[PDB]
């Protein structure tokens, strides 16, 4: 029935901020406010109005105020916009204690107050940063209380995993390693997305020498659009999380589907065949890294605009002849193929133009795990001298949550390379 | 597999009707059936048939006699780790309840108590003393594809199936026994509430184990005359217990050989079935249906 | 005697809502209205699938269930909505479920009780009730859930009279979700043990006729339906129409099923779509027209039964029907003697001025219950979308003793292919 987006710290914010904005060129409504299906994520106020179903949350003002600065001020409400004074200063231990303690009451009370007018919620779908002082603290916090407040009610993460490139920090590895071990027992189901692969698309592709983070954005949106669409519009695809998790998750261990976007094309037709074709292809995923290794326990294919069932037939028929299929030992061949008639709809100052039909192919692969390797190795090497550990121990924190989080991510690692036939 | 065949003596109301007896056992291994039959002209002969058997008794012989050549030489194979079934088969008033429970009544004189008192031998001799076992019995009771544990007030029991199709039958209760007074209490405390006359299944059954695992374990089973629909369940339970019994030597599934499906799927399982024939005239044809399916059953070794 | 006729869950009331539209149209019956049409017979034994109301009317002994209402409203504002009773339709409102569980304990009890006594109306008024048919799906939940349990309730009220079945066993390609053979294996083996006959109306099998065999590209839900809605009438042709058998549809049971583990029937059809008779049989007991995803070969009939239809001459057929099981004669089991029955009746369907139907039990149909336990303890390995039960109150050993029961449903199929 319902569904509410929590964005919590900067990029969360940000990346909402753009997908927020798709949403509404997708759907029409005049930035001001107005104009079931589209109820999924807006609550019909006032006489007029639409507003969306989401908090914004961050340890500063800064990134928000912005947002009650630009067109699509008068969009939400003041009180969803939640904003702290003092930063997370760059470090969990902070995010998760120190500063979040303070703030956190207010969040979890003004969610509450969302979903309450909500008749039968279903989720939520949280956007934060992986390393990130508070993307990584705070989330963490909230994921954990959210679950003592909402038994069932699944959490959906859209995760930021940090890239050399597109500036992180340092620290960035302790905080990832951290935040997505205590989060891990609490989600249902995590979107990563690398900065690097994003950075990636966006020169490949749009052409941009200097790739900034309002580009990005804007290509992480489509992204997300496409993946919850199918529940926005509403009778299509992958309807009510649940039908959405039990198709991509076959194990309890929060598995982390890799996402693959279709036609991306910078502006001043593609065959459905085709970009069907480009969705086996690595040069186009969302996690730098090569299923051409690993091994698939199962594929989604979710396609929009004009496109009958047909062709999509006969281009996964020739996807697998000259392909490496490589599905799991125990696993059917997954393919849950679904169709939203509704066609593309891209921003009109963008970079990306209009397209006929687009792809997303959401599969969960062993291989992604070579992105949890890459982290563990930063971690491991800096933590064989405390690096920077101090930090986090002069907060509160015991030398043994590290010890105990890169604990988890040893075992992890393992589970992924167990799943192999 | 092991099949023998046992008749019971003319008792006092067949005597008393002057019931022709028309069973003979001129030998350990042959069984006769006098068949009275009458040619078209209504001239009386016999049709004598022959039936041979691992072990033929004839009335002469005492519980303890048929208790040696049958169930006995079953118990070393629980101590060895095996699964063993000893079943009473045959028409209503045969002698199954006799032969497995005591003589009517008497628990000490019938083949659950018997083989118990050779299973508190067994484990405490020296090639099995360093086994550290522990004895456990249990006594239930199937009528109408439903399991009822004798040992528990007729309590109804589940029984359930995975996948993997092992099944399990839960709640019936296992009591720890350390002497044959003790074995003898259950059956007494258990063929007092049983549903004489047949209408179920009997099964009384001796559990070995030692740590957390199940050693071996041996079924007696008390079977409900071979002769209200309910005789349909009846029937479908010998048809199945008959394909699985032979199945050892090598469905349409009932409660019987589901709950008894482990002790027919093991290489290391031995069973034993004595068919009881009631000697009277007026059941030649309830005995020639014994004898058959008898035949059928040994047919597999 | 005289039959009722439950119809549940989107699929069982899509399939069940062309069936009646279809005998409706051939015992020449108006969307409320009565008899128009030349023909005279057809009235005989109206009886058995209309009890008839108010001045003329005829209203079917039908009744109507889901767990959500449109599905229900798709039919009144559709074919011949006008004609069932009103308050004979039973509305759902809540979550639908597309999940077992929901239907047959939650969601499902919800219901059963108000649907038991609307059943309990029509029977009662009988006035010498045969027994009930179901039809209904066997993956999702609203009707593969809801329906077997409103049948564990029918036996129990009714052990008395027979239980009759229609279910459409789902498969991997047109498929709505992931989870249907959880929802498959959890129902077989409800049917297996409460119904006298169960006919298999397999998906596999009807999209492979739509395209394989018929140019039909994209098979709709629709031209789809109109293969098992066809294949229904020449089913029950023999106990709603002439005076040549009777069908005391227990006559059917006793002598279709020879044993008690109430074997599934493999349909077929002779000509189809939206004929000489040598050319009808070769048809109608080819693997390439059965309504079940098998291939008799693969395993031996127990007994069949066949029901011929339009003007044609008997000499004809009961000399081709000895001249399939003599080209064939290795496949019909030889320890059942004649096993192969067939009946005649003179009134053409719709188009068709010849046509055939077949009923077969046969041992083949064991390769069907083998492929939906192959996806499940395929996805019950690993415990896969289980949670998703686990939680409507279900317990872990509930699936694995379904999957048992199953895989010695197989196990004795298979032990029939004996001599
Ligand atoms: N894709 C994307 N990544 C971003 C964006 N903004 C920051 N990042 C990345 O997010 C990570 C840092 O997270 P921050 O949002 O700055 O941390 P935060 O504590 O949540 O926010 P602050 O309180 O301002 O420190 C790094 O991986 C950055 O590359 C954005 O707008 N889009
Ligand atoms: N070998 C035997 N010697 C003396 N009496 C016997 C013998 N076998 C059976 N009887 C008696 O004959 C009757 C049959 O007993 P049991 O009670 O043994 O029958 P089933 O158990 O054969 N009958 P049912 O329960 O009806 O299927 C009882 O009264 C026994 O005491
Ligand atoms: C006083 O203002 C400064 C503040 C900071 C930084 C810095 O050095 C470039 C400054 O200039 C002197 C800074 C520093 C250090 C880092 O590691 C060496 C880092 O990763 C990152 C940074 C700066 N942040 C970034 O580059 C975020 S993409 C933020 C903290
Ligand atoms: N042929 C036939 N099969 C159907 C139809 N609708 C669904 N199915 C199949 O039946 C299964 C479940 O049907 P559905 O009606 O959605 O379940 P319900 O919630 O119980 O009503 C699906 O997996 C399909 O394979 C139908 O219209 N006709
Ligand atoms: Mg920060
Ligand atoms: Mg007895």
């Amino acid at each position: 029935r319902e569904c509410i987006s929590i964005h919590v710290g900067q990029a969360g914010v940000q990346i909402g901020n753009a997908c927020w904005e798709l949403y509404c060129l997708e759907h029409g409504i005049q930035p001001d406010g107005q104009m079931d299906s589209f109820n999924t994520f807006f609550s019909e106020t006032g006489a007029g109005k639409h507003v969306p179903r989401a908090v914004f949350v961050d340890l500063e003002p800064t990134v928000i105020d912005e947002v009650r600065t630009g067109t699509y001020r008068q969009l939400f409400h003041p009180e969803q916009l939640i904003t702290g004074k003092e930063d997370a200063a760059n470090n969990y231990a902070r995010g998760h204690y120190t500063i979040g303690k303070e703030i956190i009451d207010l969040v979890l009370d003004r969610i509450r107050k969302l979903a309450d007018q909500c008749t039968g919620l279903q989720g939520f779908s949280v956007f934060h940063s992986f390393g990130g002082g508070t993307g990584s603290g705070f989330t963490s916090l909230l994921m954990e209380r959210l679950s003592v407040d909402y038994g069932k009610k699944s959490k959906l993460e859209f995760s930021i995993y940090p890239a050399p490139q597109v500036s992180t920090a340092v620290v960035e590895p302790y905080n990832s390693i951290l935040t997505t071990h205590t989060t891990l027992e609490h989600s249902d189901c995590a979107f990563m997305v690398d900065n690097e692969a994003i950075y990636d698309i966006c020169r490949r592709n749009l052409d941009i020498e200097r790739p900034t983070y309002t580009n990005l954005n804007r290509l992480i949106g489509q992204i997300v659009s496409s993946i919850t669409a199918s529940l926005r519009f509403d009778g299509a695809l992958n309807v009510d999380l649940t039908e959405f998790q039990t198709n991509l998750v076959p194990y309890p261990r929060i598995h982390f589907p890799l996402a693959t976007y279709a036609p991306v094309i910078s502006a001043e037709q593609l065959s459905v065949a085709e970009i069907t074709n480009a969705c086996f292809e690595p040069a186009n995923q969302m996690v730098k890294c090569d299923p051409r290794h690993g091994k698939y326990m199962a594929c989604c294919l979710l396609y929009r605009g004009d496109v009958v069932p047909k062709d999509v037939n006969a281009a996964i028929a020739t996807i697998k002849t000259k392909r490496t299929i490589q599905f799991v030992d125990w696993c059917p061949t997954g393919f849950k193929v679904g169709i939203n008639y509704e066609p593309p709809t891209v921003v009109p100052g963008g970079d990306l133009a209009k397209v006929q039909r687009a792809v997303c192919m959401l599969s969960n692969t062993t291989a992604i795990a070579e992105a949890w390797a890459r982290l563990d190795h930063k971690f491991d090497l800096m933590y064989a001298k405390r690096a920077f550990v101090h930090w986090y121990v002069g907060e509160g924190m015991e030398e043994g949550e590290f010890s105990e989080a890169r604990e988890d991510m040893a075992a992890l690692e393992k589970d992924y390379e167990e799943v192999g036939v | 597999i092991c099949v023998c065949v046992r008749k019971r003596p003319l008792n006092k109301q067949e005597l008393a009707k002057k019931e022709i007896d028309v069973i003979s056992v001129p030998s350990k291994c042959l069984l006769l059936v006098h068949e009275p039959k009458l040619k078209v002209d209504l001239t009386k002969y016999l049709e004598n048939q022959a039936f041979c058997f691992d072990f033929a008794f004839d009335e002469t012989a005492s519980n303890e006699v048929v208790y040696r050549f049958t169930a006995r030489p079953l118990v070393q194979t629980i101590f060895e780790g095996g699964k063993a079934t000893c079943f009473a088969y045959g028409q209503t008033g045969s002698g199954k309840t006799h032969t497995m429970g005591g003589d009517l009544q008497n628990a000490s004189k019938g083949i659950y108590a018997m083989a118990s008192r050779d299973v508190f031998l067994l484990k405490n001799q020296p090639r099995y003393r360093n086994l550290n076992l522990e004895v456990y019995v249990t006594f239930f009771e199937i009528y109408n594809g439903k399991v009822f544990d004798l040992l528990n007030k007729k309590a109804k029991l589940r029984v359930l199936e995975d996948s993997r199709q092992q099944v399990q039958v839960v709640g019936l209760q296992e009591y720890l026994v350390t002497c044959a007074d003790d074995v003898i209490k259950m059956i007494n405390m258990g063929s007092a509430c049983r549903t004489n006359s047949s209408r179920s299944h009997a099964c009384f059954q001796i559990l070995l184990r030692t740590k957390g695992r199940l050693h071996g374990k041996f079924s007696l089973v008390d079977l409900a005359g071979n002769e209200r629909m309910e005789g349909a369940e009846i029937n479908k339970s010998l048809l199945a217990l008959k394909e699985c019994i032979r199945a050892l030597g090598q469905f349409r599934e009932s409660k019987l050989t589901q709950v008894l499906r482990d002790s027919f799927i093991g290489e290391n399982s031995r069973t034993c079935m004595i068919a009881m024939i009631s000697p009277g005239i007026s059941s030649c044809e309830y005995t020639l249906n014994t004898l058959r399916y008898a035949d059928r059953v040994k047919e597999l070794s | 005697r005289e039959i009722v006729h439950i119809q549940a869950g989107q699929c069982g009331n899509q399939i069940g809502a062309k069936f009646w539209e279809v005998i409706s149209d051939e015992h020449g019956i108006d969307p409320t209205g009565s008899y128009h049409g030349d023909s005279d017979l057809q009235l005989e034994r109206i009886n058995v699938y209309y009890n008839e109301a108010a001045g003329n009317k005829y209203v079917p002994r039908a009744i109507l269930v889901d767990l959500e209402p449109g599905t229900m409203d798709s039919v009144r504002s559709g074919p011949f909505g006008q004609i069932f009773r009103p308050d004979n339709f039973v509305f759902g409102q809540s979550g639908a479920g597309n999940n077992w569980a929901k239907g047959h304990y939650t969601e499902g009890a919800e219901l059963v009780d108000s649907v038991l006594d609307v059943v309990r109306k029509e029977s009662e008024s009988c006035d010498c009730l045969q027994g009930f048919q179901l039809t209904h799906s066997l993956g999702g939940g609203t009707g593969s859930g809801m329906g077997t349990l409103l049948i564990s309730k029918i036996r129990e009220e009714y052990p008395d009279r027979i239980m009759n079945t229609f279910s459409v066993v789902p498969s991997p390609k047109v498929s709505d979700t992931v989870v249907e053979p959880y929802n498959a294996t959890l129902s077989v083996h409800q049917l297996v043990e409460n119904t006298d006959e169960t006919y298999c109306i397999d998906n596999e099998a009807l999209y492979d006729i739509c395209f394989r065999t018929l140019k039909l590209t994209t098979p709709t839900y629709g031209d789809l339906n109109h293969l098992v809605s066809a294949t229904m009438s020449g089913v029950t042709t023999c106990l709603r129409f002439p005076g040549q058998l009777n069908a005391d549809l227990r006559k059917l049971a006793v002598n279709m099923v020879p044993f008690p583990r109430l074997h599934f029937f493999m349909p077929g059809f002779a000509p189809l779509t939206s004929l000489t008779v040598p050319e009808l049989t070769q048809q109608m007991f080819d693997a390439k027209n059965m309504m079940a995803a098998c291939d008799p070969r693969h395993g031996r009939y127990l007994t069949v039964a066949a029901v011929f239809r339009g003007r044609m001459s008997m000499k004809e057929v009961d000399e081709q029907m000895l001249n399939v099981q003599n080209k064939n004669s290795s496949y019909f089991v030889e320890w059942i003697p004649n096993n192969v029955k067939t009946a005649v009746c003179d009134i053409p369907p719709r188009g068709l001025k010849m046509s055939a139907t077949f009923i077969g039990n046969s041992t083949a149909i064991q390769e069907l219950f083998k492929r939906i336990s192959e996806q499940f303890t395929a996805m019950f390995r690993r415990k896969a979308f289980l949670h998703w039960y686990t939680g409507e109150g279900m317990d872990e050993m509930e699936f694995t003793e379904a999957e048992s029961n199953m895989n010695d449903l197989v196990s004795e199929y298979q032990q029939y292919q004996d001599a």
